[PDB]
């Protein structure tokens, strides 16, 4: 209501880049995360639990009894 | 490097020597707003002086108008700017790029 | 060759600055982290008593003159094998 | 308005947020009333009308900061037009169509890919993650 | 970048011209080709 | 001594914008014809 | 032999608008076309053995 | 084999394909958001009217844009090298085979006791049993033991072609005069899909190699049937 | 003074897009494209030996 | 007085608008090779034939974009047109031959065009290998037209380099030093160098291939004790250095638009581009076999190869944040050339990070020969090298011609491009890692829906090359004549004017030693 007091001058644009490309790096963190999470680690479980109580004999059985097999009717 | 305060007193100094041509100011002025920062209200001041003795109303004017444009999204700094300068405005009779209407398209 | 580089026009302090920071360097610290992964222990091999290896003709002028000078005892045997 | 070709040579106005002061005067030939004006500027400016400042500004500028700096409504007709190009690329592709290509091959029929899609999962194609690990093998349908 | 004003401005009707022919010169002599792909694989 | 300027400065005329019209039609519509033309070659060939 | 370079020099850079190709003389101009008639006959010719080579024939 | 609308690898049917598999999925990563970082700092360097046009000094940021992208190679080419000398390791094989790329098939050698060849060609769409694959199955598959490490031998009769199996992560270039060897372990039965991975001519799209993986003792039988 | 843009763009912004949309969808629903989707969660396998 | 200016040209503007012109006519021609290309998979089956005449198109594409459109267009053209007026020169330092690396380019390409008539054309490969590229594979003339034609851009290229690097280095002003040239001009002499060095070895591999091919050499034939795989090594000597050619102009390009439409009167880090130029050059030399991951190379080797290749992407990214770093700050003029560049540098970034992968031996297993590579490339030459040409020629056209653009004409077809590549190739990664091969004119049934999809972008891109046709004909008709530009304290090309009159720096500038 009386004096405006003032500002900051100097260095906006500086101070812009510095917040954003903080900004950006807890971004990156984050993401990095979430790929982990929701890909690789994903991945990494998709093809351990397939083969951890996998049957290949039993696996072959099935495809043998479909007919898919040449040498193995 | 410099402080702040003995970058803004070489500005002021430069603008004050009482014999500056135009190609001085405009130079001045040109240079000036290449930095990262908008001119304090003592380096402005000095300027608009400095238009005064070369008599060219239409810089002093455009002079306003390059420290709000160079203030960006930051509000603030301009009305403070010419807060402080309201004084050196009265009594050299420069009208504002706003009482102008210069600011509307 | 002109190698791929390729900047004259009057030789000099500046260009030749630019060589040793912008390539030479480069090139040492690249080496320097080749071989900083490379090393570490390998195997040192079974000892067999070949005679064109370990030669003794005099025994050295130093030690118990059975030492070579920079014997180190995890990779260099004696004429009868490794230290213990 | 068909301006000179020495221009190249000398300097010239350029309305330019970080260039606040160019190197010419907008106004190059003055009147004898703007003359007039120039000489009233050599007193107080408080003795300056309004209308005679931006008098003064106008000789000196072209646009002002705010003019020089408006918003284009060029977006709308840019992204437009580049919509009406590309929905006319896809008459040439109904026209290729139509015209250029043949009947694909038989595999994709309906029942041919039914039959396909069994023998694939009978010989668990993909069955990690791909394609087979989407079929219930023991409710005999896809995963839901 | 300035410019004087067009020697010889372009109206809308002449540039709808200009990219018609443009367009149908690079269009009809590959649609003639392809059109006929069955005429040609076959002599 | 060669002309200068605008539109003097190529070897080919701007004069009459149509007749401009048909030789940028010509050049770069042959460029773009030319392999449809020598895949038809191919194919009627043998 | 002498030296003649003086005459050739005096002889090239006599003011007669001639490039440098032709400034020799009417040998030049002999030459010059005898150059060009065979590289413009010889790429005509180079086409019509490309049409010729373009289709199955022998 | 592919499957329809697929974005990434066919899934690993081999040890190696797997590394392969969770190896991309680390430099895919990297990929990404190197790739998103510069298109984000290019819309932040659009968005503002804040200027700062006069000379920038560039030493003290130029430090960071090399070390930073040197430690990321390095990040990528550890496990990047340790797969592939994994690959490289000597394993001692239980089986020999041999193929022979020609224009337009493949051919087989099975020479480690019996002396078995044969030749392998696309099934033509027209000859196609129902539900079959177009430019995919072969009339005689490459039949092979599950579980069981087996050397390949690649050569050539004719000009180069290049023995391919996507989903065991093999691709081997068949060069007349050489014979390159790769190793194949297959962890399932199943048939395994590959194609021709080097321009050859005119049927360079329909030479497709199959293989057959199955028990040893069905490997065993099949082989004892060639006699 | 208004410029090409502020008195046409609005419908080259409008027409555009209604026929670039009109279009596209016409070309990739009405003419015999084959997309090949996959078959998860739409084909019934069937017996194909 | 015609023939005189335009064949017997001594004069670095009329010879760089003549490449210009001729890298213009060999766009068409490859573009229309590349709709046959996506014709062909545009759905499953059959369209042309079987792969002998699908790969006759696909190795003609190649061979007219790289060596006729590219590098005359950058090299010759930019470069003719513009490295004298930047460092002030009144020419180049060979004028006359530089019209003969100019006259030599018809003459390939017509040999090119005879390859493709005669027999059933060189269905090779641009890489032309032997034994498919031999006198039993391919009998008759086909394979020896293209060894030609190559053999003629080579030696043009080679004068050119010769004229550019003895230009660059000795007609500066005397005070003006290397380190005072613009990024444009570094750019054109590291590439004038990497040209002269890597040339003569492609030249000595086709000159065998030639021979293999007609006087009973064995060079590459093992029944000699030859060796197919030497041709790949002499090969891809040249052939790696070659894709720093193709995109080292493109970089000074994208340096100076940038700067402009920035408004800085400077790039970032002047000496840090430099640098990375020079950097990328050098080890682009040392990098060629990992074109040759699959062929049987000992582990240690695809070690080192792996290693070598990926340290190249230290100082291409000191180029893409220095670029970052001079629009940082900058009062922006969002013009179509400024367009492009920003285009560039974010599709080069994608297309630079899946060469990165593909640098990583253990997985260019699965990659090599398969759409990855070519969703690689195409993000490099068709979003990296012609983003950069497609941007200098809307910067520079005023000054070559002296009229304008229509800007907005400009930006329109500036986002049909980006649309129609962007759809061409993404999809391509997908079909990469999947496993379709590369040069197959058809393709398993699986692999449908991304063909069908990159198909229709290439469509997009047709449009976007016939609208640009339009735009410079509008430019032509209208005759907007330039008076100013901006900048042109750092942009010196400018400063005669547009067009230039045809003699300039008749007197030079005056630089003065402070
Ligand atoms: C934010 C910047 C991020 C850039 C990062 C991208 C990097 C890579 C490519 C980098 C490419 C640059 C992107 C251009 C952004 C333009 C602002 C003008 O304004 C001025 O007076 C001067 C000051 C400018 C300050 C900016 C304020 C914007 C005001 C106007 C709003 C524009 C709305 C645009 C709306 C655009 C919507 C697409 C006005 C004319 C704009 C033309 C836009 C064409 C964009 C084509 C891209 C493909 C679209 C496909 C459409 C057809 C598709 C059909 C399927
Ligand atoms: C400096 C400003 C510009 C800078 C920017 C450049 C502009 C860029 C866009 C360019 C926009 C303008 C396009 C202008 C069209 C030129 C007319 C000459 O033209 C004129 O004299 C025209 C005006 C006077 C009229 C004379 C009568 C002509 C009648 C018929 C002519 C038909 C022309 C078409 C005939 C078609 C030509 C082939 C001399 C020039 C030589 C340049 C090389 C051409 C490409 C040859 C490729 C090799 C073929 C091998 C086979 C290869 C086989 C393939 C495998
Ligand atoms: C301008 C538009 C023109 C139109 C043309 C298209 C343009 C391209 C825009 C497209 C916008 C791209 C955004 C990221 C795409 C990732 C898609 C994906 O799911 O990728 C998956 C992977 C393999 O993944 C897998 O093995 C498992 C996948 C399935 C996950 C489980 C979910 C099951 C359902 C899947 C749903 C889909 C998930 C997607 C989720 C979506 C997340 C974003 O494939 C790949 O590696 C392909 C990677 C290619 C290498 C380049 C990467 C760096 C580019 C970053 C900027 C993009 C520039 C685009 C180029 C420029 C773009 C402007
Ligand atoms: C303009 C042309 C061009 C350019 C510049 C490049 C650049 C690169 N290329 Fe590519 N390439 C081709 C054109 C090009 N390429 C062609 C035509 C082929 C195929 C030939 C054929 O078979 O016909 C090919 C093939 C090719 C292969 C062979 C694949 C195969 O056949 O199996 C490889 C393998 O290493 C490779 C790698 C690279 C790498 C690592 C770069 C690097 O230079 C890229 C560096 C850039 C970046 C990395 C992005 C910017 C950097 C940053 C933002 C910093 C941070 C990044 C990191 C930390 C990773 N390329
Ligand atoms: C500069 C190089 C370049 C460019 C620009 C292109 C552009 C395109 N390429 Fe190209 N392509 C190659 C180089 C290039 N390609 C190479 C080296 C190969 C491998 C060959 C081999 O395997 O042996 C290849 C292979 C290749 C294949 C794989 C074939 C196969 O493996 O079977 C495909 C398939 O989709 C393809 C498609 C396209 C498409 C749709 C474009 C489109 O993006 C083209 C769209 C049009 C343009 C980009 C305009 C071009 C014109 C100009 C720039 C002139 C402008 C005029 C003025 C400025 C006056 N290319
Ligand atoms: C450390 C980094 C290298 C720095 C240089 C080190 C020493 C240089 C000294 C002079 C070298 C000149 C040749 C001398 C001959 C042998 C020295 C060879 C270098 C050396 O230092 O060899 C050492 C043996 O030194 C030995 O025998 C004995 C070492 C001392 C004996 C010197 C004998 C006198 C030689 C006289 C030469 C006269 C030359 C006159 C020339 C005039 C012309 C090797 O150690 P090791 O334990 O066997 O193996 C390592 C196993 N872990
Ligand atoms: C059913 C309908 C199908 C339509 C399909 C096409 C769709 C999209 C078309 C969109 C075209 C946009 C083209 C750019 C228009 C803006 C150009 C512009 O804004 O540039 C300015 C235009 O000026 C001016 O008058 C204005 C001049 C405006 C020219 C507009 C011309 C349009 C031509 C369209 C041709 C379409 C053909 C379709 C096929 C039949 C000129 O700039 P300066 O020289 O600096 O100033 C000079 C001043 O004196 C001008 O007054
Ligand atoms: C398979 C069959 C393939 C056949 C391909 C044949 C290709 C081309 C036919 C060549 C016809 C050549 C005709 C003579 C050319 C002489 C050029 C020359 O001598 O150029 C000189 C410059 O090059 C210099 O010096 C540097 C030194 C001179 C260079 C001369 C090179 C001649 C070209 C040979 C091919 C080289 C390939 C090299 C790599 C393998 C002079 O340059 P100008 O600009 O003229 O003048 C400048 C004035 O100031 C001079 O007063
Ligand atoms: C990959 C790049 C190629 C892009 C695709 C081109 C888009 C279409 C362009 C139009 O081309 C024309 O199409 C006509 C058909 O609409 C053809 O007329 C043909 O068909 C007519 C109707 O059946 C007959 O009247 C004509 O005699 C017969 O020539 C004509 O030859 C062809 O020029
Ligand atoms: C200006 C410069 C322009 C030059 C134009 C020269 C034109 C000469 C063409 O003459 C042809 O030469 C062929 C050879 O090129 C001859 O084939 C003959 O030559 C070969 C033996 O040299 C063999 O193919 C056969 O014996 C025989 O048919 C053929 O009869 C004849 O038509
Ligand atoms: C369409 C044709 C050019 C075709 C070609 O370039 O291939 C040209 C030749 C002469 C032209 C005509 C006249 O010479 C000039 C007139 C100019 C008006 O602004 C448009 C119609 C106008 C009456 C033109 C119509 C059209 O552009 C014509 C008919
Ligand atoms: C010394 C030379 C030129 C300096 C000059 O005279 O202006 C400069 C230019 C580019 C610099 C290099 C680049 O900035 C890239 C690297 C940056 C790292 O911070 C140091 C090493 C690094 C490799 C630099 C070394 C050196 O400072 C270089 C090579
Ligand atoms: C590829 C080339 C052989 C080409 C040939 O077959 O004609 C050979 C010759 C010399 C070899 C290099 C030298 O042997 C030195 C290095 C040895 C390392 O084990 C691999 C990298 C290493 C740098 C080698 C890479 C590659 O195998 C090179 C470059
Ligand atoms: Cu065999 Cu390709
Ligand atoms: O070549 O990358
Ligand atoms: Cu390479
Ligand atoms: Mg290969
Ligand atoms: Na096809």
């Amino acid at each position: 209501s009386t004096a405006l007091a003032k500002p900051q001058m100097r260095g906006l644009l500086a101070r812009r880049l510095r917040f954003h490309i903080v900004g950006a790096f807890m971004v990156s963190l984050g993401f990095a995360t979430f790929y982990k999470f929701a890909v690789a680690e994903k991945r990494k479980k998709a093809y351990a639990d397939f083969y951890r109580n996998y049957d290949s004999m039993k696996d072959f059985e099935e495809m043998r009894k479909a007919g898919i097999f040449q040498s193995a009717k | 490097h410099e402080t702040d305060e003995e970058f803004d007193a070489r500005w002021v100094t430069y603008f004050n020597k009482p014999d500056i041509d135009a190609w001085e100011l405009r130079k001045g002025m040109n240079t000036l707003v290449g930095y990262d920062l908008v001119p304090e209200p003592k380096i402005i001041d000095a300027a608009l002086r400095a238009c005064r003795r070369l008599n060219d109303f239409a810089s002093a004017v455009r002079i306003l108008e390059v420290v709000k444009d160079k203030a960006g999204p930051h509000k603030e700094i301009y009305p403070y700017v010419i807060q402080e300068l309201r004084p050196t405005l009265n009594e050299l009779g420069i009208s504002t790029p706003e009482e102008l209407g210069l600011d509307k398209v | 060759a002109s190698a791929a580089k390729g900047d004259h026009g009057g030789t000099g302090a500046r260009t030749w600055r630019f060589l040793t920071f912008g390539l030479a360097l480069p090139s040492v610290a690249l080496c320097t982290l080749n071989s900083w992964l490379h090393s570490g222990h390998r195997e040192r091999p079974a000892f067999i008593p070949y005679h064109h290896l370990r030669i003794r003709t005099k025994p050295f002028s130093w030690g118990d003159g059975n030492h070579t000078f920079f014997h180190n005892p995890r990779v260099n045997p004696l004429p009868t094998g490794y230290e213990k | 308005s068909v301006v000179k070709s020495e221009d190249y040579a000398l300097p010239s106005y350029v309305d330019r947020r970080d260039y606040p002061l160019p190197d010419v005067a907008h106004v190059k030939n003055l009147s004898a009333s703007q003359k007039a004006l120039k000489e009233k500027e050599k007193a107080s400016w408080s003795s300056l009308s309004i209308d005679e400042k931006v008098e003064l500004y106008r000789l000196k500028f072209k646009e002002s900061f705010a003019e020089m700096n408006r918003s284009t409504n060029e977006w709308k007709t840019v992204v437009g037009a580049a919509m009406f190009f590309i929905g006319f690329t896809a008459l040439l592709l109904i026209w290729e169509k139509h015209y250029v290509y043949g009947p694909i091959p038989h595999t994709f029929e309906e029942e041919w890919v039914a039959k396909q899609t069994k023998r694939m999962l009978d010989m668990k194609v993909a069955p990690i993650q791909g394609f087979s690990a989407k079929w219930d093998y023991d409710k005999n349908e896809w995963k839901k | 970048i300035t410019a004087k004003p067009a020697k010889t401005p372009t109206s809308p009707k002449e540039q709808a011209i200009g990219l018609s022919v443009t367009f149908l010169s690079f269009l009809l002599p590959a649609g003639w080709v392809l059109y006929h792909l069955d005429n040609y694989k076959k002599s | 001594h060669y002309e200068e300027g605008p539109g003097k400065n190529i070897p080919f005329s701007v004069e009459n914008k149509w007749r401009l019209l048909a030789m940028m039609t010509l050049f770069f519509g042959s460029g773009f014809a030319a392999p449809f033309f020598i895949v038809r070659h191919q194919l009627l060939k043998k | 032999f002498e030296n003649r370079v003086a005459e050739k020099q005096k002889l090239f850079q006599e003011d007669n608008g001639l490039p440098v190709h032709l400034k020799g003389g009417a040998t030049d101009n002999i030459l010059y076309r005898v150059t060009m008639t065979l590289c413009l006959g010889g790429t005509l010719y180079s086409l019509y053995c490309l049409g010729w080579a373009s289709f199955p024939h022998k | 084999m592919a499957y329809p609308m697929q974005l990434g690898f066919q899934d690993a049917t081999s040890p190696i394909m797997e590394e392969l598999l969770h190896f991309h999925d680390h430099t895919l990563m990297i990929v990404f958001l190197i790739s998103s970082l510069v298109l984000y700092i290019i819309s932040l360097m659009l968005t503002t009217k804040l200027t700062h046009t006069s000379t920038m000094d560039a030493q003290e940021v130029e430090t960071i844009w090399t070390i930073l992208p040197a430690i990321i190679l390095i990040l990528i080419a550890l496990p990047s090298l340790r797969i592939l000398y994994m690959m490289d390791e000597i394993n001692n094989p239980s089986l020999t085979v041999k193929t022979m790329g020609h224009q337009w098939y493949w051919s087989y050698e099975y020479t480690d006791y019996e002396d078995l060849s044969f030749d392998s060609y696309m099934i033509p769409t027209s000859e196609l049993k129902p539900g079959e694959l177009r430019l995919l199955e072969v009339d005689n598959r490459v039949v092979l033991p599950m579980e069981m490490t087996i050397r390949m031998l690649v050569s050539s009769e004719d000009v180069l072609h290049s023995w391919a199996v996507p989903s065991l992560g093999l691709k081997t270039d068949a060069i007349p005069g050489r014979l390159n060897q790769t190793t194949l372990m297959s962890s399932r039965p199943g048939l395994y899909y590959g194609q021709c991975s080097e321009i050859c001519g005119s049927n360079h799209s329909f030479m497709p190699i199959v293989l057959e993986l199955v028990p040893l003792k069905y490997f065993e039988k099949w082989s004892a049937s060639m006699l | 003074a208004p410029d090409f843009h502020d008195k046409y763009g609005n419908a080259v912004l409008a027409s555009g897009a209604t026929f670039c949309v009109a279009v596209w969808v016409y070309m990739a629903t009405q003419i015999g494209i084959e997309w090949n989707p996959s078959p998860v969660g739409r084909v019934t396998p069937k017996e194909w030996r | 007085m015609f023939i005189n200016r335009w064949l017997f040209s001594t004069n670095h503007k009329d010879i760089g608008t003549l490449y210009l012109l001729f890298g213009a006519w060999a766009g068409m021609v490859g573009t229309a090779l590349s709709l046959l290309i996506r014709a062909e998979l545009g759905q499953p089956g059959t369209l042309l034939g079987d792969d002998q005449i699908y790969n006759v198109v696909v190795t003609a594409h190649a061979f007219v974009m790289i060596f006729f459109m590219v590098m005359p267009i950058m090299i010759g053209g930019f470069g003719n047109w513009l490295v004298p007026l930047m460092i002030g020169a009144p020419d180049m330092a060979f004028p006359r031959m530089n019209n003969m690396s100019f006259w030599l380019l018809p003459p390939s390409f017509l040999l090119l065009l005879a390859s493709s008539m005669v027999e059933a054309g060189a269905g090779t490969g641009w890489t032309v290998y032997p034994p498919l590229a031999g006198n039993l594979a391919h009998a008759g003339a086909s394979v020896d037209l293209t060894i030609f034609s190559l053999h003629l851009a080579g030696v043009s290229s080679i004068l050119g380099a010769i004229n550019f690097i003895t230009t660059i280095i000795n007609m500066k002003p005397p005070a003006m030093s290397q380190y005072q040239t613009p990024l444009f001009v570094w750019s054109v002499m590291i590439t004038a160098v990497l040209l002269l060095l890597s040339l003569p070895v492609l030249a000595a591999g086709i000159t065998m291939l030639l021979t293999d091919r007609n006087l009973n050499t064995t060079f590459f034939d093992p029944a000699g004790g030859g060796d197919p795989i030497l041709y790949q090594h002499l090969f891809w000597f040249f052939g790696h250095p070659e894709v720093y050619i193709l995109i080292l102009p493109g970089f000074g390009m994208i340096s100076h638009i940038v700067t402009y439409y920035s408004g800085k009167k400077e790039p970032f880090g002047y000496m840090g581009m430099v640098w990375a130029m020079m950097s990328i050059g050098f080890l682009g030399f040392i990098v060629w076999a990992h074109h040759m991951f699959t062929v049987g190379m000992d582990v240690d080797t695809r070690a080192y190869f792996t290693s070598a290749t990926m340290i190249i992407a230290i100082p291409t990214g000191v180029k893409v944040f220095s670029w970052l770093a001079t629009l940082h700050g900058g009062n922006i003029k969002w013009s179509p050339a400024m367009m492009w560049a920003l285009g560039f540098i974010f599709l080069f970034t994608v297309g630079g990070l899946t060469g990165i992968v593909l640098a990583n031996s253990s997985l260019d297993i699965v990659l090599h020969d398969t759409y990855y590579v070519v969703a690689h490339f195409h993000y490099v030459l068709s979003m990296g090298a012609v983003f950069a040409i497609m941007g200098g020629f809307v910067h520079w056209f005023p000054l070559f011609s002296g009229y304008t653009l229509n800007d907005t004409w400009a930006k329109i077809h500036f986002a049909i491009m980006f649309v129609g590549v962007n759809m061409t190739f993404f999809p391509q990664h997908f079909l990469g890692l999947s496993g379709m091969p590369r040069r197959y004119s058809d393709y398993p049934d699986a692999y449908t829906m991304w063909n069908t999809i990159s198909s229709m972008g290439s469509f997009i891109s047709l449009t976007a090359v016939m609208l640009m046709v339009f735009i410079i004909w509008e430019a032509f008709a209208s005759k907007r004549e330039v008076l100013t530009v901006d900048l042109t304290t750092t942009n010196l090309e400018w400063l005669n004017g547009c067009p230039p009159p045809y003699h300039t720096f008749e007197e030079p500038t005056y630089v003065n030693l402070k």
